[PDB]
């Protein structure tokens, strides 16, 4: 099936701060999974603007 | 005159036991992003 | 006068146990990014 | 005279046991996003 | 005069036993997020 | 006049069990990005 | 099926300061699924501004 | 069927300070399932906006 | 069927502060199912502003 | 299937600050999956400007 | 004059034992999010 | 199938500052998949932009 867990000790879109802190932590990465419409930004600017429009698709499966 | 226009015309699908889409989407145009 | 058009017209698929999409799309133009 | 739109037709679909997505959609356009 | 428009028509389904989704929709334009 | 269009005609595809992709874009021009 | 849990210890959207911390911690990561739409954007500007419209799709499964 | 829970000590959704703290937690991770619709957004700017509209999808499971 | 739990010591939503506290903590992680309409933002702005409208669809299992 | 753990302390999309630290941590790096729409931009500008229209395709899986 | 408008019309479903969905929605446009 | 963890200790989109930090962190690197359309951008500017459009493809996998 579909994102299901076993084993020991996994872990899914974790929080800030696992390590040891005398400073500042925001944030984390990214993962996206197959079959997908995702454009996509990185930017360490001053100013910033991202824009986006008309997106279209079936994103079926199918398994009988 | 300005025209953004999509025609989709009869669909014939009896008996259907799979998946079927049928979409027809119209966007209109003249946008804008400004950063100063 | 001006014109942005699609035209899609008449899909036949009786019987349909797979998968099918049909999809019509149109956009307007004339867009303008600014940065100074 | 400005203008958008869809126009989708007839739908024949007798007996269905499967899946069917019969979908029609339209957007207007002339949008503008400001950053200073 | 301005105008947005989804004409959708005639749905022949008897005796339907899956599933079906007849879907219509129509939305506005000139829509603007500003950030200052 | 200024005129951008898409044509596209009539698809026959009964008993389908596979994939399909039916896809008709019109996008318009005399866009302009501008770096002062 | 969809998104079901077994084993020993497993963990999905976890909550930040996990570890030891004497600053600051602020969220996390993320993780996506199959079959969808999602543009994305990760950004450490002055000032960030999105926009999206328009989306349209089946997203369906058929498992008869 | 969908969204169920066995085995020893799993867990969904979980809250903040699970290690030692002396600082600040806030927040965390995010999971998503599949057939879905989710534009997306992760920003440590000074000021953000997300705007979005206009959604359609049949999102259906047959199984008999 | 949907959402049911067996087994031993399993878990779904759960509150912050299962660690050792002397600081603060606040919310959590977020887990969510398949055929689901979730446009989703997560930010760590000086201000936020999130607007989403016209979502569609027909949202059903068959198992005759 | 699609987007599942197992095995011993595997993680996705992890939080800043894992390390020791006495000054800033921002952000991560990104991972993308098939199949998918991404144009991206990487920027250590004054001023930035991402702007994307007009996407479209089946992103579809079939295995019957 | 400005015109947003959904028409959809006669539904034949004689005999139905399985699920069937018909749904119309109309959505009006010149919305407006601000953040200074 | 697509995007599964297991093994021992591996990671996905990490954070920023594993090292020994007293200056500054920002950002990360970035890695994308197969079979996708992604127009890029790498800038040390004053000032930068980016604008992109129509882009069309079918982006599918069959396994029957």
């Amino acid at each position: 099936g579909f994102g299901n867990q076993g084993g020991f000790g996994n872990s899914r879109g974790g929080g800030a701060g696992l390590g040891n802190n005398q400073g500042s932590n925001m944030g984390g990465g990214m993962n996206f999974g197959a079959f997908s419409i995702n454009p996509a930004m990185m930017a360490a600017a001053q100013a910033a603007l991202q824009s986006s429009w008309g997106m279209m698709g079936m994103l079926a499966s199918q398994q009988n | 005159l300005d025209n953004v226009a999509t025609y989709a015309g009869q669909f014939n699908q009896d008996y259907l036991s799979g998946m079927a889409a049928n979409m027809s989407g119209t966007f209109g145009g003249a946008n804008m992003p400004n950063l100063y």
